């Protein structure tokens, strides 16, 4: 059954470009991170504007919830990640080590240890209870686009602008594994699929694939998309069907069919480059925010 | 090999949900090798049940064991994880002696078991035990079948090797035939007496390259034969679609096919979901490893009784 997204809540209320947005472990909240600096909750079924946090100086390009989804860890451009304590907004920590702008976060499924990669090309495995820095990884010749953690933690998964998507070994630290593709475009995204198998990647040739990591094949390839010069966020759904979706840089967001490529639905609205894009755990939902011309989120329903 | 009594079972030991997947009888006699559902490899009686040894060995599924004739030496394959696939020491202590961090699939030698052959992609590598230099890399790009499942295989005699579908002379590297492309996966075994290849439902022979026999029932079938190479096996695999629940390799069902003319013998429905199955080195036994189902896997050793 092909989906039926249909344009629930549009939530304004952003200074200037939102970069990353977010649902709750728990699917009640909306987490959103801007270029204005701002951390803001909504109302994950609604949209209800909630609580509004703040204390980075610069930007905001990345926020990542824990498993209880008691604390996020906000990523700065001003080259700082902090713990939140959600229900008050009160930083809980302020990690410091980084040399440049930290631009993707994220925990483990024990939510306790931090993950990030930042411009200052590095990767970096932090304690959120301390917040002291384990480990520095010289992950990449090149600024780190994103970093994610498999439904165990035990394997980092890093993107680099230099092509390298690569597969760390959190407990040692040791390079596991280096994708390459043939060709070596850049890589702005990449995740674990939700069954761990499997790693979902984006590129800047208009590219999105699938892999299996292991195997170090590439087992599908949507496209269609536009993705030249924007880390567009982007996100598996298993809660209906299987399905892939992606934001865009004609201000649009699709969706093709994680087991045949295809492009099963569109959803346009948007005014700028659609750089984020959640799928909410449990319902058919989909989040997405886009940039300055735009500075406003937009919640999308569907029946499957 | 029609008949098949029960002989005795047993299920992985403190562990509520059995996580054994895969079964070799080990050259020591009344002892079955299981690689487990979470890296581990177990060492059991096969007639008692009793757990005799514990390895961790990988961090991810066994799927595959093969323990060397000898005693010796065992190799593992995994799913995921470095290395993917491992060869262990087993004189008296279990301890690594080589890894081999990218093939997914891993076999011993035939003739004498002096080199280990692994499989990456499309691509096989010759491997040597005691060093554990890489000797060869076997893959033409102008050849390739892109086999989904595929396994690079040695002969009777090690002279000849065969790895998606292709026929490699082993002494010149030099790639002798390209058997046609008839399926996705099943990329093909040589028949224990080194007269004729099996590729899928094709039995192909090894001298003219004539298609000597069609054989159904092998659609999709891994293949093993007893230890004389006189009965052979078939469990057909199952299936991509959808993300991941532990699912078993095989389906419930195995065929028994007389190893000489291919003409059936009986098929044999465990039913549940078969993850292995394995010979052993006086054809008296086959063992099987079967599924109950859980809330998601809880497997069985049955041992079972070749008539």
């Amino acid at each position: 059954v092909k989906p039926n997204y249909a344009l629930k809540f549009t939530l304004a209320g952003h200074t200037k470009a939102v970069s990353s947005v977010k649902f709750s472990p728990n699917g009640e909240w909306l987490a959103s991170s801007s270029a204005d600096k701002l951390i803001k909750i909504w109302g994950a079924y609604d949209g209800k504007f909630e609580k509004t946090i703040s204390g980075h100086k610069l930007g905001i390009s990345d926020v990542a919830w824990s498993s209880d989804s008691n604390l996020l860890v906000s990523a700065s451009d001003d080259k700082t990640l902090k713990i939140w304590d959600v229900s008050s907004g009160k930083c809980l920590k302020t990690l410091k080590g980084h040399s440049n702008y930290v631009f993707c976060c994220n925990f483990n499924p024990q939510s306790n240890l931090i993950v990030s990669g930042s411009f200052d090309e590095s990767v970096r495995i932090w304690d959120v209870k301390t917040g002291k820095c384990l480990k520095t990884l010289p992950a990449h010749s090149d600024p780190v686009s994103a970093v994610h953690f498999n439904r165990d933690g035990s394997l980092i998964v890093s993107s680099s602008y230099d092509g390298l998507c690569r597969i760390w070994d959190t407990a040692s630290g040791q390079c596991l594994k280096t994708l390459i593709d043939d060709d070596n475009p850049p890589v702005s995204f990449v995740k674990f699929s939700p069954n761990g198998k499997y790693i979902l990647a984006a590129t800047l040739d208009n590219t999105l694939k699938l892999w299996d990591y292991s195997k170090g094949k590439c087992l599908k390839t949507y496209t269609g998309h536009k993705n030249e010069k924007y880390c567009i966020f982007a996100n598996f759904s298993v809660t209906g069907g299987k399905w892939i979706v992606s934001g865009s840089e004609d201000n649009l967001v699709y969706i093709w069919n994680l087991q045949t490529k295809e492009i099963v639905q569109k959803l346009q609205g948007h005014t700028d480059v659609v750089i984020s894009t959640a799928c909410h755990p449990t319902e058919n939902i989909i989040a997405s925010a886009a940039l300055e011309n735009d500075k406003t989120i937009k919640l999308w329903k569907s029946d499957c | 090999a029609s008949a098949f009594r029960p002989i005795s079972v047993f299920r992985e030991a403190n562990e509520d949900e059995s996580g054994f997947t895969c079964c070799a009888f080990s050259a020591r006699e009344r002892f079955l090798m299981l690689g487990t559902c979470t890296g581990q490899l177990k060492l059991y009686n096969v007639f008692s049940g009793q757990e005799e040894a514990s390895y961790n060995c990988h961090n991810s599924a066994i799927t595959h064991l093969e323990p060397s004739r000898d005693g010796s030496l065992l190799l593992t394959s995994a799913t995921w994880s470095q290395p993917l696939s491992a060869l262990w020491g087993m004189k008296s202590v279990f301890d690594m002696k080589h890894s081999f961090t990218e093939d997914h699939y891993v076999e011993f030698s035939k003739h004498s078991q002096d080199r280990v052959i692994g499989t990456k992609g499309d691509i096989a590598h010759i491997y040597d035990i005691q060093t554990g230099n890489k000797l060869l890399t076997l893959f033409n790009p102008d050849l390739a079948n892109n086999y989904k499942r595929n396994c690079a295989t040695f002969n009777p005699t090690d002279d000849l090797v065969l790895n998606d579908g292709v026929l490699w002379d082993v002494r010149s590297a030099q790639a002798i035939h390209k058997f046609d492309k008839f399926n996705m996966n099943i990329s093909g075994v040589f028949h224990p007496n080194g007269l004729e290849v099996i590729i899928n439902t094709e039995i192909w022979d090894l001298r003219t390259f004539h298609l000597l026999h069609t054989v159904p029932a092998l659609d999709q079938c891994r293949v093993v034969f007893n230890h004389t190479g006189t009965v052979m096996y078939g469990a057909m695999l199952q299936a991509d679609l959808m993300e991941e629940r532990m699912k078993s390799p095989f389906g419930s069902s195995f065929r028994t096919f007389n190893a000489t003319d291919y003409k059936p013998i009986a098929t044999i429905d465990v039913k549940r979901n078969i993850f292995d199955l394995c010979t052993d080195t006086k054809d008296c036994y086959l063992a099987v490893i079967e599924n109950q189902g859980s809330m998601n896997m809880d497997t069985v050793c049955r041992l079972y009784e070749v008539g």
